[PDB]
Parts: C-alpha cells; structure tokens; sequence
RNA sequence: UGUAAGUGCACAAGGGAGCUUGACUGCGAGACGGACAUGUCGAGCAGGGACGAAAGUCGGGACUAGUGAUCCGGCACCUCUG
C-alpha cells in the first residue's frame, strides 16, 4: 500500500511497513500497532483503507515524519555549524562528534579508503 | 625572406551611368551601383543586384526627399 | 560528399526533369514536394529516386 | 455579480484615505495597483531540465495560469550557457487574480514562514514599487509537502502607480503589510 | 509638484498606431484615376475621405457624426454600415469607380469588416 | 545582420509568429563593358500555382567571391531517320 508519499511492501508484515517510513522504527512499530490493537504478523494483502487513514491521522496528530524530521536535522546542523560550536566544527571537520577512536575508527563517516 | 603580399582582384567597373537632362529611353540602365546609395522614386525600380533604372521615356532629374538622395524621371511633353 | 545531387521524377508519367541537391545527413527521409511537371499540365506530387 | 474584498477596501476606504491624508489635486492622483510579477532563477537547466517541468507545475497550481519559459540572449562559456536554452520561467497576473492572491497571501502565506520577522521597508526601489525574494516555496498550501523533491526559493515584485515611495508605502501599508520598525 | 514616471497608454497607443500607419502607407498609394479611401476610427464614431495624392485634396468624405447617420438606432456597427453606403453614393455621383483601401493601421475586422463588406456591396470595384 | 571588407539597413534587410514550395514552364521589347567567348539587369505576355478580402509580391538567399571550354562516352524520354 501507500502512505504519506511512502510506498508500503507489496508483501511483509506492517511492524515492517511502518518501520520503513522515516519517522518510525522497530519498537516505535510495536507500539503503535499495539495501541491500534492490530496484529503484528499479518500480511501486505490484509490490510483495509479505512485503517490506514486513521493510523495516518494518528501518527501526524502525535509525531512529524520524514520531510519535517529531515529539515529540522538539517536545521540544528546548520545552526551548530553556524554557532561555532565543537559540534559544528566536527561537521564541518566530517567526523563523529562523540569523540570515538578517530584514529582507527570512524571509518563510516569518512567513507571510503584513498591511499597517499 | 619574402612577401606573402601581392594578389589583387579585378574592377567592376562600377559607378554612375546616365546624368541630368538626358533622354532616356524606356528600360534604359541608370545607375550602377553596389549598395542602397541610391533609392527610387518615380516610375524608377530596382533590380536583383542594387540596380536602378528606367520605366516610361523622359528626362533625368536628381533630387532629394526626406534625408535620401533620390531619382526621378520627368514626363517630356511629346512634341 | 555531403551534398549529392538527386534527381525529381513525377510520379504519373515518370519523367525526370528537375533536380536538387540535399543534405542525406540533415533528412536522411526522402523528398515529397509539388512542382508543375510541362506534359501533365497540371501540379504534382514529386518524390526523388 | 462578485467583487473582491481588498478591491472593495481599496475603492472604499484606502481611496479617500489616502486622498484626504496627501491632499491629492483631484481624484484620480491616487495610486493605484497596476501588476505582479512572479519568477524564479534556477541555473540548472543546464545540467537537467526535468526540474524546469516540476516547476511549471508548481506554478500551474497555485495561479493556475500556465506559465511561459524563457531563453537566454547572451552565450556564455565559463557559465556553459548557450543560446535557445530555457532557465526560468515568469507569470504575471491582472485584475480580480491579483486581488484574490494577495488576499491569500497576506491572510495565510507570512504567518506561516518559519521564524517571520517581518519585511524591511528599505527593499524599495525609490519610486515607489516593491519586489522580494524567498528561500522556499512549501508554506503555501496549495503545494502538498509529500510531493516535493527539491527545496525551491521565489521571487515576487508588485508596481504600483505611487510617484515615488512615499505615495506606493503609504497605501501598501495601509494594506497591511508586516514590516519592521525603525 | 506631481511628476509623471512613466509613458502614458495613449502614446503607446498613438505612436504604435502611426508607425503601423505609415509601414503600411509605404507599399499603398493612389492616383486621380484610382482615388485612396482613408478610414479613421475612433471609439465613438468613423471617419472616411477620399484624398488624392499626387494633389494632396480630397474628392468626398463622410463619418457618423451626421444627423442623420446618428438617428439610427442599430448599433455603432449599423451606422458604420450606413456611412459605408452614403460614402459609396457620393463616390459614385462624384464619379469614381476603382479605389483602394487605407485601413490607418488598425487591424481588420470588426467595423472595419462590415464597412469593407458594405461597400463591397454597394457596387464598388476593388 | 552565417562565412572578410565596403556599401547599407532603426521606415527595416534585426528578432517572433500562421500558411505554403515561383529554388515554375513557354517567352523577352532594351541596355550594361568588353579585341574574342565568357559576365549583369530588366519592364511586359500566356499556362498553371503560392500568399493575401483587396490593392498587390514571388523566374532562390540585403549586395558583390563558393568554380572549368573542346572532344568522347553513359542514363531517361521523343509524332527524327532507318
Ligand atoms: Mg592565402
Ligand atoms: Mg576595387
Ligand atoms: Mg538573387
Ligand atoms: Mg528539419
Ligand atoms: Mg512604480
Ligand atoms: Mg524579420
Ligand atoms: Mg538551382
Ligand atoms: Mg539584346
Ligand atoms: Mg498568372
Ligand atoms: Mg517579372
Ligand atoms: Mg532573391
Ligand atoms: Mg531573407
Ligand atoms: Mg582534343
Ligand atoms: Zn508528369
């Protein structure tokens, strides 16, 4: 199915379904779902509109998704990066900012390998 | 050392052809001339290459007309 | 060569009379014009050989 | 059978208001509204002009008049922009349209921008006509927010009869619009 | 001490209507055999002379203005109709038959049509 | 203002738009300069067209460079001959 510009799996369980919209995760699924009082493990093929508009009208009521959650990331980066704070600097820098072990570690963030 | 100069075209021999108060008969050639430098005016046409001539038998008379240098062929009186 | 000359032949008594030069790069599709061809009398399809 | 509320407020009260505040030699020196104009520069047709259709589109829904493109008249390399390319397209609007948009727009569109401190009055030209830019173009309702791909900015400008500023700030303010103080 | 900024609609107006006038003037003539009809309009009423050029004077004119062509109750299209025909009577009793048309520069159709057809009818050569 | 210069074009020959192939056939009154042949323009007639209500324009490209005799031979058609 489709929701919120978002297109469900054509077949897999909804804790999934709604896993995979931005704002929402594994255990964020599992509540929802088990305060909506619908089955975990049912199929892509089972579900009904009706249902779909009122978890919908839910979510937007008590939670904002995608392209909000992304532009208010993208707002506190730019905000940091602006303030001169360390945390700016580090973006600025391209490294985690918790301070890992950047001198072996930190892989991920700086991406591939380039050799000097 | 030389010169890559030297080379030249040849001459069209262009230039007015028929002057004031003369009797020009019908489909006579006027003027030769490259540009616009002339314009028609009265039973006057031009042709493909900037040429100006004669409609109807008459008489040459220069004159002006609003900024341009014009041609006109004046009716003689028949005898 | 760029420029072939072609020929124009009319299409009801099939004579060739006029002829033209294209470019086959710009219109590599054939020709279709109208032209007066003199023994028919009248305009005509024309399309190249 | 219809008329607009601000063309209404506008030939009602503004008129003689402004008339009787300026002291007016008769009683058509008033300044009147005479167009808008709305426009974007996006420079990347020349990279992909698929982004140049989406923004048609946009425009397309909230006037709802289709807009024109437009070419550029000078070839340009250290920009690689050549001629017979469209970059931007342009709408202007007259009569009832600009009543009914301005209206939508001072009622819901500045509200609703994130962080909204008003407008400066020096953005004016000096005789008397006013013109603005913006960052992003989902405050407007029209456009839903899931069918957006990439973040757009606008430019809007608005001519008036005003002789100079004075006359064309005076009556825009007595429209309402939000600007500063100092 | 109020200073105009900008050209007026008016000479817009005007000085577009003159050079399309005069583009058109360019190409059309006339003669004493072949008089030129000029149209006039105006949004009120039309004017037409006949004028020749080669002496600058004018052979019959006509417009609506007149009484007569005013007391019509038609529409502004029925008087344009009306002055046509009048215009083609004093054209024929003056005792011109081939003319030409000098439409000012505004665009065919409209008034301009009806007249054009009017006088076509009357039983003017052109 | 395709392609160098000059002569011109702000009324357009600059640009935009609708339609369409006259970049036709049969002709040519007279001139242009030239030792020779090469080169240039042309009003107007008929057939049948194009554009435009009409008046009206159209025998390629705003103009001047983008080319080559004789002989021999090939191809289509012809109310020539044999
Ligand atoms: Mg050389
Ligand atoms: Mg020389
Ligand atoms: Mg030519
Ligand atoms: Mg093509
Ligand atoms: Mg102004
Ligand atoms: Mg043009
Ligand atoms: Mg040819
Ligand atoms: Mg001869
Ligand atoms: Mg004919
Ligand atoms: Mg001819
Ligand atoms: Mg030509
Ligand atoms: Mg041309
Ligand atoms: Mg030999
Ligand atoms: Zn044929």
């Amino acid at each position: 199915a489709r929701l919120v510009g978002v297109d469900l799996p054509r077949d897999k369980r909804m804790e999934i379904a709604l896993t995979y919209i931005y704002g929402i995760g594994r255990t964020r699924s599992n509540e929802i779902l088990a305060a909506t009082g619908i089955d975990k493990n049912m199929r892509t093929k089972d579900l009904t509109d009706d249902q779909v508009t009122v978890l919908r009208d839910y979510i937007e009521g008590n939670l904002k998704v995608e392209g909000d959650l992304r532009r208010e990331v993208q707002a506190d980066i730019r905000r940091k990066i602006e303030i001169g704070c360390y945390q700016g600097l580090r973006h600025r820098r391209g490294l985690p900012v918790r301070g890992q072990r950047t001198k072996t570690n930190a892989r991920t963030r700086k991406g591939p390998k380039r050799t000097i | 050392s030389s010169s890559r100069n030297g080379r030249d075209s040849a001459a069209q021999r262009l230039g007015v052809k028929r002057f004031g108060g003369q009797v020009v008969k019908a489909g006579e050639i006027l003027v030769r001339q490259r540009g616009t430098h002339f314009h028609p005016g009265v039973n006057v046409g031009r042709g493909g290459d900037d040429t100006l001539f004669a409609l109807a038998p008459g008489a040459v008379e220069f004159g002006a007309k609003r900024g341009r240098k014009t041609v006109n062929i004046v009716p003689v009186a028949r005898p | 060569d760029v420029r072939p000359k072609i020929t124009l032949a009319c299409e009801v008594c099939k004579h060739r009379n006029y002829i033209t030069k294209k470019n086959r790069r710009n219109d590599p599709d054939r020709l279709e014009i109208k032209k007066f061809c003199p023994n028919c009398g009248t305009h005509q399809p024309h399309k190249e050989s | 059978k219809a008329l607009p509320r601000l063309k209404q407020r506008y030939r009602e009260e503004i008129r003689e208001a402004l008339q009787q505040e300026f002291n007016y030699a008769n009683v058509m020196q008033i300044p009147g509204v005479v167009k808008v104009v709305v426009n974007m520069g996006v420079g990347d047709a020349a990279r992909d002009a698929k982004l140049i259709n989406g923004a048609i589109n946009d425009l397309a829904l909230i006037t709802g008049q289709k807009p024109e493109v437009r070419r550029a008249r000078k070839s340009i390399a250290q920009f690689k922009l050549r001629e017979g390319m469209p970059i931007g397209a342009r709408v202007t609007l007259r009569g009832d349209r600009m009543w009914e948009f301005l209206d939508r727009l001072i009622s819901i569109a500045l509200p609703r921008i994130r962080d909204f401190r008003g407008l400066s009055p020096k953005q004016f030209d000096g005789t008397g006509n006013y013109t603005f830019g913006l960052n992003e173009q989902s405050m407007f309702h029209e456009i839903d927010v899931d069918s957006i791909d990439r973040p757009r900015g606008m430019d809007i400008t608005v001519v008036t009869t005003a002789t100079n500023d004075a006359e064309g700030r005076a009556l825009l303010r007595a429209l309402g619009f939000p600007f500063k103080e100092n | 001490a109020h200073k105009p900024v900008g050209q007026n609609i008016s000479e817009v107006r005007r000085n577009a209507r003159l050079r399309r006038h005069a583009r058109l003037r360019k190409k059309v003539a006339g003669t004493a055999e072949v008089p030129r009809l000029v149209v006039n309009r105006s949004a009120r009423h039309i004017h037409v002379q006949l004028v020749n050029d080669l002496n600058g004077t004018t052979l019959a004119a006509a417009s609506s203005i007149e009484a007569d062509v005013r007391a019509i109750d038609g529409d502004k299209k029925a008087h344009s109709v009306r002055v046509g025909q009048l215009i083609a009577e004093r054209a024929k009793a003056a005792g011109v038959e081939t003319v030409v048309f000098d439409r000012g520069g505004y665009t065919y159709g409209g008034r301009i049509a009806a007249l054009a057809d009017a006088a076509r009818e009357a039983g003017l050569k052109f």
